[PDB]
RNA sequence: GGUGUUGGCUCUUGGUCGCGCCUGCGUAGGAUAGGUGGGAGCCUGUGAACCCCCGCCUCCGGGUGGGGGGGAGGCGCCGG
RNA sequence: GGGGGCCUGACUGCGAGGCCUGCAAGCCGAGCAGGGGCGAAAGCCGGGCCUAGUGAACCGGUGGUCCCGUGUGGAAGGGC
RNA sequence: GGGUGAUUAGCUCAGCUGGGAGAGCACCUCCCUACAAGGAGGGGGUCGGCGGUUCGAUCCCGUCAUCACCCACCA
């Protein structure tokens, strides 16, 4: 899947092929293909443990923005998945 | 990306030289390693409100004892204490000389807040350092009969 | 020896690489040229093309206010109704073909053509290779035409120029002559580039701009910004 | 192949475009005269010529320069 | 049909009336104006003695054109 | 079309970043040997034609021509 921040995905548009032209006429050649985003993991710690974030390269850092906003956020409770949720 | 440290890399700057770096060169390595803050226009104006406070913290610290250098040296401190007549019996002591102030000039200074490393055992209207701040020196005038 | 030590002079006080304003400056360019009796200008600039492509060889012709000053002799060439009709002034006491071997073994002292293209076939054979390259050959953008040659050799006291912009962008203005007042040295570049602006070479990936300097005989160098 | 994931340190190499610099070799002709356009003065008494070091190329012939106490003349006209 | 001279009518704007024929085509053509060639003039010249030597339409290049040109003025594209 | 390249004797071919076209095989003969190795002479060329710069071009430059390779634009 695509999640995480970004509220991004795959789609599906087309992609197709047209031998050049302009100064003439242009050809044709089309198909039906995939189209992905560009999501990697991302550690972080947030004082106890890491988690991991499989978020696109569009919004890296909203994470080093929502951790840096995660001050004087009561972060613990034994709760590392939750504590994921819990990240806004 | 424009980022500040707190341990100053010489290969980056000084600390509070903000200073652009690789995304990665911070992402993979200053912040997590406690070198360096995503310097945000509240992480800005967070701390630059700090450089607003120490830089001007000097003041309340500071000529505070100016408005009592140029003051106190204006007076003397009379220790009257048995003694010899050329060498004291016994001693006087920093800690003993702040309170010399309570019972008779009724000022309330810090003790080891003083230079004297030992204690005197001879009279005359000497004169010590007082150290109110590492920074404003103020010579003390005192004397014992 | 070497190579002298006051070329280490004017150049201190010029400021080679700045501004000048160009047509006041001529007023104490005079005072930076300082040569022997007299002055030139000097503007050149290198074309931004190729000595090939075809033959764009370019001719032309120049018309410059007063004019020149000392001689060129002229002497020129023709048989028949030619000199006739033009020996007031530059042209004078010419003959014949019973005189070019005066060019062999004569006179020595020659310059400057008019003349008309009417008895090439002899000239290209004795004088048809062996001299040209110096800025000769009758030609026709040259001062040989026909007879129109009748307001040219009065036109020398005008203009000459031939656009021989060869592999160099070459080109050169000569007229300055110094104590010619030195509005003979302000009022001119720009009618110069208005004649140098004609017949440029076709079809050309670059600029047609360069340096120009506009520098005397003798005299200073660097730059100067080219435009007015 | 390019780019984002992708970060630190370093050695070198090719090219492009300007600048400051090294060259430019048939015979004839002092001589090793790239090209074009002017050009008669140019330099010199804030310094030339006959004399020591060095560098680069080099066609062994020299061409080009930073250097020495010396201190009045040397190349260009033109000829060929 | 074979030679010589002067020429560019292998013109432009039209074009009655007709051969053939399903359509599209194809083919001949007197007559006029603008301007010209030849000939003293009558006159002829809208390619070649003729019948074969060719390609609807769509798309696109090049040159002109009182044209259209998106709120308006240029521009871009289109149109003849 | 766009650009890299050739091409010179009869032949497989050099010329050097410009300066009288040449080494081999083949052809004629003369030699020492009778053959065939091997030498000495001479002939042999439109440097693929056409041009431009150049005092001067096998070489510098631009179209042709016959190829070869690569990328299409053909309604
Ligand atoms: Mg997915
Ligand atoms: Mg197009
Ligand atoms: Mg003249
Ligand atoms: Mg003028
Ligand atoms: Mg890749």
């Amino acid at each position: 899947s695509g999640k995480r921040p970004i509220v991004a995905n795959s789609i599906q548009r087309r992609g197709k092929a047209k031998r050049e032209g302009g100064v003439g006429k242009k050809t044709t050649g089309i198909s039906k293909r995939r189209q992905y985003p560009n999501l990697q993991k991302v550690r972080v710690r947030v004082a106890g443990q890491e988690i991991t974030f499989r978020v696109a390269a569009s919004h890296i850092p909203k994470v080093y923005e929502l951790v840096e906003r995660a001050k004087g956020l009561r972060l613990e409770g034994l709760s590392p998945k939750e504590i994921k949720k819990e990240l806004l | 990306m424009k980022v500040i440290l707190l341990e100053p890399l010489e290969n980056l700057g000084d600390v509070g030289q903000v200073v652009d770096v690789k995304p990665g060169y911070a992402r993979n390595y200053l912040l997590p390693r406690g070198l360096a803050v995503l310097a945000t226009e509240s992480n800005l104006k967070a701390l630059e409100a700090r450089i607003r406070a120490q830089a001007k913290r000097l003041a309340e610290r500071k000529a505070e004892a100016e408005r009592l250098k140029e003051i106190l040296e204006n007076l003397t401190l009379t220790i009257p204490v048995r003694a010899g007549e050329t060498k004291i019996y016994g001693s006087v002591t920093a800690k003993d000389i702040a309170e010399a102030l309570s019972r008779q000039h009724g000022i309330t200074i810090d003790p080891k807040r003083l230079a004297l490393e030992k204690p005197i055992k001879e009279l005359g209207e000497y004169v010590l350092t007082y150290k109110p701040h590492p920074e404003v020196p103020i010579q003390l005038k005192v004397s014992v009969v | 020896p070497k190579h002298g030590k006051r070329y280490r002079a004017l150049l201190e006080k010029v400021d080679p690489n700045k501004v000048y304003t160009i047509d006041e400056a001529a007023r104490l360019v005079k005072e930076l040229a300082t040569a022997k009796f007299d002055e030139t200008v000097e503007v050149h600039a290198k074309l931004g093309i190729d000595p090939r492509r075809s033959d764009q060889n370019v001719r032309g012709t120049v018309s410059l206010p007063h004019g020149l000053g000392k001689q060129v002799r002229v002497l020129a060439i023709a048989k028949g109704e030619k000199i006739k009709e033009a020996e007031e002034a530059g042209a004078d006491y010419v003959g014949g073909e019973e005189i070019i071997q005066k060019i062999l073994d004569g006179w020595m002292d020659f310059d400057a053509v008019v003349a008309t293209p009417d008895v090439m076939g002899a000239v290209g054979s004795k004088l048809g290779r062996i001299l040209g390259p110096r800025g000769l050959l009758p030609n026709p953008k040259a001062g040989t035409v026909g007879f129109n040659i009748g307001e040219i050799i009065r036109e020398i006291k005008a203009g000459r120029i031939e656009f021989r912009n060869d592999k160099t962008g070459a080109i050169h203005a000569p007229v300055g002559k110094a104590s010619f007042p030195p509005e003979k040295l302000a009022d001119n570049i720009r009618a110069f580039i208005r004649a140098l602006e004609a017949h440029k070479p076709e079809g050309a990936k670059g600029t047609f701009l360069r340096s120009v300097y506009v520098t005397t005989t003798m005299g200073p160098s660097v730059r100067i910004n080219p435009h007015s």
